[PDB]
């Protein structure tokens, strides 16, 4: 249903990352990013939906819903740094690279994304605490070299 | 509020 709302971050994420882009959809990504500061619950539904794209089985899904989630956060918005520096989302992304779940049937394209995304945040957003938690685990569990 | 982290 809210698919079938052009304006809705579920219809926008879903041209954003559709499989049948033959490339990025800039003008739905972005859309993606602006849309998701209008509603106080537009960030954690946010999370929500790219958690599940990165989480697809068809790379190019997972591709794009990433450079969708690289991009939002690049933004100068709090709100989502906030939320994608919970737990909630970043245990999503940690299922993808950890073979102990989606680890050993996700690309290393998708999985080595995820990586350096991460560790770009422990750079850039040092206050996001969490996400440096996060990391250094997987740095541990010898995920990341 | 939020989660536990996945070890």
């Amino acid at each position: 249903e809210p698919a079938m709302e052009p304006e809705t971050l579920e219809a926008r994420i879903n041209r954003a990352t559709n499989p049948l882009n033959k490339e990025l959809d800039w003008a739905s990504i972005n859309g993606f990013c602006e849309q998701l500061n209008e509603d106080f619950e537009g960030p954690p539904l946010a999370t929500r939906l790219l958690a599940h794209k990165i989480q697809s089985p068809q790379e190019w899904e997972a591709i794009q819903a990433l450079t969708v989630l690289e991009t939002c956060m690049k933004s100068c918005g709090k709100r989502f740094h906030d939320e994608v520096g919970k737990f909630r989302f970043l245990n999503e992304l940690i299922k993808v690279v950890s073979p102990k779940y989606l680890g050993s049937r996700t690309s290393e394209k998708v999985k080595n994304k995820i990586l350096e995304l991460l560790y770009s945040w422990t750079v850039g957003l040092p206050e996001e605490v969490k996400i440096a938690e996060a990391y250094q685990m997987l740095k541990k569990q010898g995920i990341v070299k | 509020d939020d989660i536990s982290l996945l070890k």
